């Protein structure tokens, strides 16, 4: 009746985490811990550019399938790949009035990680931060929308 | 049966007692007098 | 010894002297009325025994007098039921001509034009169309006779006297101790060997003896005139074996375990009669005499008085994990020690059997003309189906009451219980999730439908023709249980059910049962069935985790089950009670319900019933759910207003009480909207205004005028809203399909 | 933040106080409409506006007054 | 301190007491080759500030909605664009009145 | 839970003898001829089922193909061996009974 | 009396963790913390969610609102009979005390404490709202 699994958040029952599997598995922590979104060492401008060639890749898939024109034939795959561009873009204008809607107020509570050693903050949670963020994100996500066509044009089994 | 007296003279039982016998004469009168539009007798 | 019959004698006497003074049983209200909320709440704690006294002895004593003046109850509609059959009605003229004679039992007088309501039902009668199938149940039970109906209704009346006395007898006579409710071991076997066991292997004595060979009889179109009855086929073994040639072997193939031999009237047919259009009636018998063995095996397993058995509380307590901490330790103790943690499990449990009961009578037919009655069939369908939400709905009111009153945390030290309020906020954030995900991707695809019927774009619909969503999962269940007979149930002459596929059953022209094809309609209806499922299950689990305590407020125990709010503080706190919560899943279970029957009714009148009179199945609307039902508009144009021809037009005719129903229905569901848009504060403002003229004319009751409660306020509301839904929805069902079907 | 004004109708029951589910009211003595008592509403910064404290008032009316006001996160229940 | 004896509450140590956590972020610099991170902390240098992403964002997007109301429209072959192609529904103004 | 205060790496405790276990006393007797398959078995089958789906690698198997059958019998028998295992593994080593 | 100081060395009731708890509200603008001196080892209910098992001695808690840090003194005052006390702790690591803010719970005069937002007036004789119109920001006759 030993070895129960659930524990609570880095040991504190008062916060309100619960650390479970789902949440601090070793491989689902690690894969986590990888993200461009969580390597608050590197500079947010690269992390967004990473973000935002898999999103604009990812999104160009739905417009050219589903879109209004994914019935003739070459015209879909210009036509969704020009719809992923425009979503990008509205994008990465709604991350520029975030940077400037959030990043005012530079909260002075410090950041430690689940095992004492107090970190730095992320520069990604600061104004010019989120604004290389934003840039970082347009220029993947377009560059991802462009390469989202280019394997609908150059990858042999593309049904 | 003081009590028993006492709790039929409630207002539900009293209601029911007093709107079955209203709609009782009325419905015995709508029998009786079926149709009655107006006032012409 | 444990386990045993322990009451008091004499507890409570009976006199009428407390019925004279209402309000006795509770300590606020005995003092009397002062105000109208007095009269209000008089009615609502009526039977909240739990607040009336602190012992759970006296409560559960309650409870089960209670229960056996309901059961009286129960006993006093069968046999009105019965007797209705008996006197007033047209049921030895139906079992002649079952496929022309519509079924009515119900007769009304002349007096103020309503003689129109006699409608030609058949059989030289005229009454109301009944949709409750007891013609059909009594013809599968082999009655052939009024004087049958006559006697079980006076045997009906008898069985209330008696549950009515054993009410009163167990509560004021001789009423039992806490000790022996709290056997729950003992209630589980019995209820099990006895009750469903016992129960079944009787009904299974009656079908071999009585349905069997009547009905029998009565499909090789013999008249229930010269049917031999059914004592004569009890007596005389030779009418038996002639028509079962096991019963020329007695009883003794039972007892050499050549149970082989009785497969003349113990089958496993499968499928439909093709006469009747029903179930196989040797099917049902070889099925209660299964289930009474199940059950009466199941019913020795628990530990009552000997050693041998089980202990649930071994059981509970000797379930545990690693994900969940301590298990089910103390939910024993919970379960023998409050009432409505039974009440909950039992209500739910029960309205969702409730509900398979609906979709396992319509499938597979139980009864011979039942499927071709398809009134019958759609309201025994919709009934069970309301009944089984109203009931899931409870089940959730009660567990919020629970967790208000009855819950001890000593007792809940990280069991199951525990873990769950703890995180409360997991369970309700992805049940959020998982309703907006639902919400979304269910009904926005009718959206987009409209959207693109609208704009001129069917190839961009989702349908059978555009987009399609085919329904993959339930179509290879169909396959597999249509193919079912061939390899994985090979002693099984047929499936269970037409509806997985294969040939047809029509009766007397009409379509008994035939496969239901789904497809993209089905995908959406069905996702949409599970989405407003799920929001039911947000709204009455978030109402029973948040039942004492919330992040807006931690001390909400104290205020309550039933309370209507904090205050306009914290933003407002308005609806923040589990009573409430249970006030809004009544709207999201009729919000479900309504489109749940909505697809039977569409789905069956299309693609299920309809005549065969040439070569070709002609259906009730032609096939119209699979390419009309992508659309909201859809759901308006052909079933909302075209199924709607027959109840607005049902004026002058013997459905017109159905078209008054409507109408008045669309009245009280308005009229709810009187109590659940406003609020109270309006009312007494105007009610004082009131009684300002009453005091001027010296007509001021002294019973002071208040407004409604809160919480009566939202309670009357609800009550009008569904009453008024489906009751038009009932109105609009019946009219529709006692004309068309 | 709400504003408690509490008027000299009070009687000084003390259940406007033990109502008060944020520590916004106390009981001062004589300095108020008399002696023996009176409340006091010195917290109104953590006052929620829920009038559970004028719902135990048991004077004509209510001696105790909240007059909802600017909302905060103390004044509107936020564990966020 | 803080992480023994059941001792969750520290002045000195308040991320710990409130929850300030990192539960998954790492602080290492060693992620993209250099070659790339010059390329892509280049190429985002125009636009790495707020009001110069969207005065891009503005151009561009007005730029490709202006041309595809001019052009786009056209050569993704919108019934909009083509017209009706047809007489219409000009003659049946109504059921009863066939109005134009 | 006073203890579990850093949610322990080893939540599942993992012994190779599970899995190899699981599979073996599912599958092994998943290889029994009964003459409601016509004196094949299931996972005989089922084997037999992937190998006419990879006869026509690219396309997925149909709807009726009897496949899925197999498939959705055999890996219920099989994850339920293998969930069991594990829970009888863990708790002949830990208590629970 | 004179006012506590708050001690971090105060152990905390057994819980096993819930997700009722603390929130970024705690690292940005503020939180609260309550102790109390026990005398055994009873399993109570955090008003976040669940049961806890408080210490035999002192115990001290952390909450994100005041409102359940008061709803857990009524529930210790009122179900266990004893004098707890919490205060309100900012992220920066400022502790402000709250509750018994004399000493004695505010049900009980204190012989001192000073009647503040008192209107020394009848209810009804509040001016109409049409004396107090155009005073700057939209204020109650109450004022
Ligand atoms: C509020 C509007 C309203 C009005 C004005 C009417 C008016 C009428 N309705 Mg309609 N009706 C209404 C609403 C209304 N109804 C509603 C809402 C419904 C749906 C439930 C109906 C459904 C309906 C039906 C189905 C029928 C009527 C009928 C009638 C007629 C009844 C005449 C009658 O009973 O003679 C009664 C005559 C009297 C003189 C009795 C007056 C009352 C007392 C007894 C007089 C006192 C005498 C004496 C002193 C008493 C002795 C004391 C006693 C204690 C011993 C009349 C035209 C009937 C009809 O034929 O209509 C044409 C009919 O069949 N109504
Ligand atoms: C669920 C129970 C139930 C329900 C809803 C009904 C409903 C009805 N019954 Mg039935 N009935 C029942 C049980 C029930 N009965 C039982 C248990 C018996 C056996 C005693 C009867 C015996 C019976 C007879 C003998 C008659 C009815 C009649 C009626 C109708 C009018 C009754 C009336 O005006 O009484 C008036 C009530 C008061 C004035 C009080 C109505 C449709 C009548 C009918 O339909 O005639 C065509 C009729 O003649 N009932
Ligand atoms: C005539 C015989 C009789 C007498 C004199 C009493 C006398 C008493 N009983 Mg007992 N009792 C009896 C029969 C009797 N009982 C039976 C047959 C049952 C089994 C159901 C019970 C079960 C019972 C319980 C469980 C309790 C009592 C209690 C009481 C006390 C007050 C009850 C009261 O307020 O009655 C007035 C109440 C009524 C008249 C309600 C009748 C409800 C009936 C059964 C159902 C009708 C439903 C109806 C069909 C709905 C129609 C809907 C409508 C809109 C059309 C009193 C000592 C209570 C007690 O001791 O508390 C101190 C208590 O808790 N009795
Ligand atoms: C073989 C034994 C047996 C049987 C048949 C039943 C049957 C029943 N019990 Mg259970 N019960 C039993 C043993 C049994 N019990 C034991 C041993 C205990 C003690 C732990 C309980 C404790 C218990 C409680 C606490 C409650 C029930 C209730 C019920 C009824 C539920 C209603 C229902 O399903 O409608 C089916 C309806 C019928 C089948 C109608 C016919 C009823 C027949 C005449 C009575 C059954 C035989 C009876 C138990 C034996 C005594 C007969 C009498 C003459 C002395 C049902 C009639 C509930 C109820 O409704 O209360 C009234 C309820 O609240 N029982
Ligand atoms: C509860 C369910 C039930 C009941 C009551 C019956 C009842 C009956 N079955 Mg059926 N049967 C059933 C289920 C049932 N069956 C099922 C499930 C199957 C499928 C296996 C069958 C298959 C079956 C076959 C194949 C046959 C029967 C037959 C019979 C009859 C003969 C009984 C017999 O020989 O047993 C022996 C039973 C007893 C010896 C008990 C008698 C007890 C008496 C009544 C005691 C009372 C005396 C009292 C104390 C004092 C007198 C009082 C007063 C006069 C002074 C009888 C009418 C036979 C028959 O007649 O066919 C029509 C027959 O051939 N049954
Ligand atoms: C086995 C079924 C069952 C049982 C035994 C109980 C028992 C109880 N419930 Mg639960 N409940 C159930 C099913 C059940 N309920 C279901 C199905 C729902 C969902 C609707 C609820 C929802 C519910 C809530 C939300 C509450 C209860 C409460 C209660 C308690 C007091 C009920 C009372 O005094 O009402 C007395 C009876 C009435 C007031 C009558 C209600 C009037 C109805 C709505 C009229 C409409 C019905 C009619 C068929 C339509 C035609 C109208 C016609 C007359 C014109 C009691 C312990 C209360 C409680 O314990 O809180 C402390 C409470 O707040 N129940
Ligand atoms: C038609 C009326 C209506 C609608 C649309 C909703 C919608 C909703 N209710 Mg409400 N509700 C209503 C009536 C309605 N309710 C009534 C009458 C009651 C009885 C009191 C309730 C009681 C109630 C409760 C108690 C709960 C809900 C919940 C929900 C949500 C669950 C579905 C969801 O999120 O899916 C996604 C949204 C939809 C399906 C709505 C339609 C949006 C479509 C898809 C188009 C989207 C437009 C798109 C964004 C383009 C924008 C254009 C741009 C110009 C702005 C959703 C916000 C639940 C909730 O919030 O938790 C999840 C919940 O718990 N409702
Ligand atoms: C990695 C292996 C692989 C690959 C490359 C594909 C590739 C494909 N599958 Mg297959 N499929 C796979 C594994 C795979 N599937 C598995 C594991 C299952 C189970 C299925 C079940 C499946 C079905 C049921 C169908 C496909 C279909 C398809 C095609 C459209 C998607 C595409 C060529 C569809 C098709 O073209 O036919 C189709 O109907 N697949
Ligand atoms: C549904 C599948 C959930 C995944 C699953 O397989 O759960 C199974 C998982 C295992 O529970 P245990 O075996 O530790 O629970 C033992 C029971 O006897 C209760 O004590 O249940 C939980 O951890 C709690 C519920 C998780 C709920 C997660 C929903 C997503
Ligand atoms: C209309 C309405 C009222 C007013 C309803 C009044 C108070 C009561 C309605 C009628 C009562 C029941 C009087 C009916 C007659 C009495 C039963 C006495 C019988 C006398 C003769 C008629 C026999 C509320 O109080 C209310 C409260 C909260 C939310 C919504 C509402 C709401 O919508
Ligand atoms: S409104 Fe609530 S919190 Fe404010 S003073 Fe009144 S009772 Fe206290
Ligand atoms: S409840 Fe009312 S009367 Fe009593 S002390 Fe508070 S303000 Fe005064």
């Amino acid at each position: 009746k030993k070895a129960q699994v659930i524990s609570p958040v880095n040991g504190d029952p008062f916060v309100g985490m619960l650390e479970t599997p789902v949440t601090s598995a070793p491989i689902v922590a690690t894969y986590l811990s990888n993200l461009p979104a969580y390597r608050t060492g590197v500079a947010p401008v690269l992390r967004g550019v990473e973000i935002g060639l898999a999103h604009g890749f990812l999104l160009a898939g739905p417009f050219i399938k589903l879109g209004p024109l994914r019935n003739v034939p070459e015209t879909a795959e210009i036509a969704g790949s020009l719809s992923a561009a425009g979503l990008v873009l509205i994008l990465a204008l709604c991350l520029s009035i975030y940077g400037s809607a959030q990043f005012q107020s530079t909260p002075s509570i410090g950041v430690k990680t689940l095992s004492g050693r107090s970190v730095a903050r992320d520069p990604l949670f600061s104004a010019d931060g989120w604004s290389e963020f934003a840039a970082g994100f347009l220029v993947g996500g377009e560059a991802g929308v462009a390469w989202a066509y280019v394997c609908t044009q150059i990858l042999p089994y593309y049904s | 049966m003081k009590d028993f007296t006492t709790y039929l003279s409630t207002a539900p039982v009293i209601a029911t007692i007093w709107f079955t016998f209203t709609a009782g004469l009325l419905i015995e009168i709508n029998r009786y007098f079926p149709d009655p539009l107006v006032f012409s007798f | 010894k444990k386990v045993k019959i322990a009451v008091d004698r004499n507890p409570v006497e009976t006199s009428f002297e407390k019925w004279a003074k209402p309000g006795h049983f509770s300590r606020t209200l005995s003092k009397g009325p002062n105000t109208t909320t007095w009269i209000w709440n008089l009615h609502a704690d009526a039977h909240d025994f739990d607040s009336h006294t602190s012992d759970l002895e006296e409560i559960s004593r309650k409870v089960f007098s209670a229960h056996f003046g309901q059961l009286g109850i129960i006993f006093i509609w069968l046999s009105g039921m019965y007797f209705h059959g008996a006197r007033f009605s047209n049921y030895e003229a139906w079992l002649s001509d079952p496929t022309h004679i519509k079924p009515s039992a119900q007769v009304v007088w002349p007096i103020v034009g309503q003689e129109i309501l006699n409608g030609d039902v058949g059989g030289g009668f005229q009454g109301i169309q009944i949709t409750s199938g007891f013609f059909q149940l009594w013809r599968a039970s082999g009655i052939t006779s009024e004087l049958q109906l006559y006697t079980t209704a006076i045997g009906g009346l008898v069985m209330a006297a008696a549950m009515f006395f054993a009410g009163w007898f167990h509560y004021h006579k001789a009423a039992p101790k806490l000790e022996w409710f709290q056997n729950v071991e003992s209630m589980l076997n019995h209820h099990l060997g006895g009750l469903l066991g016992l129960g079944s292997l009787a009904w299974a004595g009656h079908q071999i003896h009585v349905s069997l060979p009547v009905n029998k009889l009565l499909d090789a179109g013999v008249d229930p005139k010269e049917i031999p009855l059914p004592h004569d086929l009890l007596l005389n073994r030779a009418i038996m074996a002639d028509l079962y040639p096991s019963f020329a072997k007695g009883i003794a193939p039972f007892f050499t375990l050549n149970w082989s031999e009785y497969s003349d009237f113990l089958t496993f047919k499968g499928g439909l009669n093709p006469v009747t259009g029903g179930l196989w009636l040797s099917d049902t018998a070889h099925h209660h005499v299964a289930i009474a063995v199940l059950f009466l095996v199941a019913g020795h397993m628990y530990r009552t008085n000997w050693g041998i058995g089980h202990s649930m509380k071994e059981i509970l307590e000797a379930h545990r994990g690693p994900f969940t901490g301590e298990g089910h330790v103390g939910l024993y103790e919970i379960l023998t020690t409050s009432w409505h943690a039974q009440l909950a499990i039992n209500l739910a449990l029960f309205g969702s059997l409730s509900i398979i009961v609906a979709h396992h009578m319509y499938a597979m037919p139980p009864y011979p003309y039942l499927a071709t009655d398809y009134g019958t069939q759609l309201s025994l369908f919709t009934h069970h189906t309301w009944i089984g939400g109203f009931c899931i709905v409870g089940a959730g009111a009660h567990a919020a009451i629970f967790m208000v009153r009855d819950y001890d945390p000593t007792n809940n030290y990280n069991n199951l219980l525990d873990r769950v309020i703890r995180h409360r906020d997991a369970i309700i954030s992805h049940l959020n999730w998982v309703c907006i995900f639902l919400g979304f991707h269910s009904f926005g695809l009718y959206i987009h439908n409209d959207t693109m019927s609208a704009l001129g774009r069917p190839q961009d619909m989702f349908s059978d023709t555009a987009i399609q969503l085919q329904p993959v999962f339930a179509q290879w269940i169909q396959n597999t249980h249509f193919l079912a007979p061939q390899l994985t149930a090979p002693n099984a002459l047929a499936a269970t059910s037409l509806t997985w596929g294969g040939d047809l059953v029509a009766v007397g022209g009409k379509v008994a049962m035939m496969p239901i094809s789904l497809g993209t309609s089905d995908f959406m209806v069905h996702h949409i069935h599970a989405f407003t499922i799920h929001v039911t299950v947000l709204i009455l689990l978030k109402g029973v985790l948040f039942a004492r305590s919330s992040r807006l407020i931690p001390d909400k125990a104290n205020l309550g089950f039933r309370f209507p709010c904090d205050g306009p503080g914290r933003g407002g706190t308005c609806q923040v009670s589990a009573w409430d919560h249970v006030f809004l899943g009544l709207f999201w279970m009729y919000n479900s319900l309504s489109i749940v029957i909505f697809h039977f009714s569409w789905k069956m009148q299309s693609d299920v019933w309809g005549t065969v009179t040439a070569s070709g199945v002609s259906h009730i609307t032609g096939g119209n759910f699979a390419q009309s039902a992508n659309t909201i508009n859809g759901w308006l144009r052909d079933f909302l207003w075209a199924q709607s021809s027959q109840v607005i037009q049902s004026y002058g005719s013997a459905l017109s009480a159905y078209g008054l129903i409507f109408l008045g229905a669309h009245f009280v569901w308005a009229f709810s909207l009187m109590f659940l848009f406003s609020g109270r504060g309006y009312w007494q403002e105007l009610i004082e205004s009131i009684v300002w003229a009453h005091n001027k004319l010296k007509v001021a009751p002294a019973i002071q005028p208040r407004a409604l409660s809160i919480t009566q306020g939202r309670a009357v509301g609800v009550a009008h809203y569904l009453l008024g839904g489906i009751a038009t929805t009932w109105s609009f069902f019946l009219a529709r399909i006692i004309s068309v079907g | 933040a709400h504003i408690v004004k509490i008027y000299d109708t009070c009687i000084g029951c003390t259940q406007c106080v033990r109502a008060c589910p944020l520590d916004v009211l106390e009981m001062v003595p004589w300095d108020g409409c008399k002696a023996s008592q009176m409340a006091s509403a010195p917290r109104t910064e953590d006052c929620v506006g829920c009038k559970r404290c004028e719902t135990a008032c048991p004077t004509d009316f209510l001696s105790v007054r909240v007059y909802l006001g600017s909302e905060s996160t103390r004044s509107m229940g936020l564990s966020y | 301190k803080y992480g023994e004896n059941s001792r969750y509450f520290d002045l000195q140590d308040m991320e710990n007491t409130t929850g300030s956590w990192d539960m998954y972020g790492v602080d290492e610099k060693k992620r993209y080759p250099d070659n790339q991170a010059k390329f892509f902390t280049q190429a985002t240098d125009i636009i790495s500030r707020r009001e110069s992403l969207r005065a891009l964002v503005a151009l561009s997007g007005i730029a490709a909605i202006v041309t595809y109301g001019l052009k786009g429209a056209k050569d993704a072959d919108l019934p909009i664009t083509k017209g009706p192609q047809t007489t219409g529904e000009n003659g049946k103004g109504g059921s009863v009145r066939s109005r134009l | 839970e006073a203890s579990n205060k850093s949610f322990p790496r080893d939540w599942v405790k993992t012994d190779p003898l599970v899995p190899v276990l699981g599979f073996a006393g599912w599958t092994i007797p998943a290889n029994i001829g009964v003459s409601a398959f016509g004196g094949q078995s299931l996972f005989g089958l089922f084997t037999q089922s992937i190998g006419e789906n990879l006869a026509h690698f690219p396309t997925g198997p149909a709807l009726d193909d009897k496949f899925w059958l197999y498939l959705i019998t055999y890996h219920l028998g099989l994850f339920l061996t293998i969930t069991l295992g594990q829970i009888g593994v863990q708790g002949r080593k830990q208590g629970y009974w | 009396w004179t006012v506590p100081t708050l001690n971090p060395d105060t152990p905390s009731p057994i819980f096993g963790g819930s997700t009722g708890g603390l929130l970024r509200k705690a690292q940005t603008e503020e939180f609260y913390v309550i102790t109390w001196e026990a005398k055994k080892e009873q399993i109570f209910e955090m008003p976040t969610g669940g049961a806890a098992i408080m210490r035999q001695g002192p115990n001290l808690l952390k909450f994100g609102k005041k409102e359940q840090c008061l709803a857990l003194t009524t529930q210790l005052r009122n179900k266990f009979k004893l004098t707890p006390c919490f205060y309100r702790v900012f992220p920066d690591g400022k502790v402000q005390y709250l509750h018994p803010a004399d000493g004695v719970y505010p049900e009980k005069v204190n012989a001192g404490r000073v009647g503040a937002n008192q209107n020394m007036r009848r209810i009804g004789q509040n001016v109409n709202p049409i004396k107090v119109k155009f005073s700057g920001r939209m204020m109650s006759p109450a004022e």
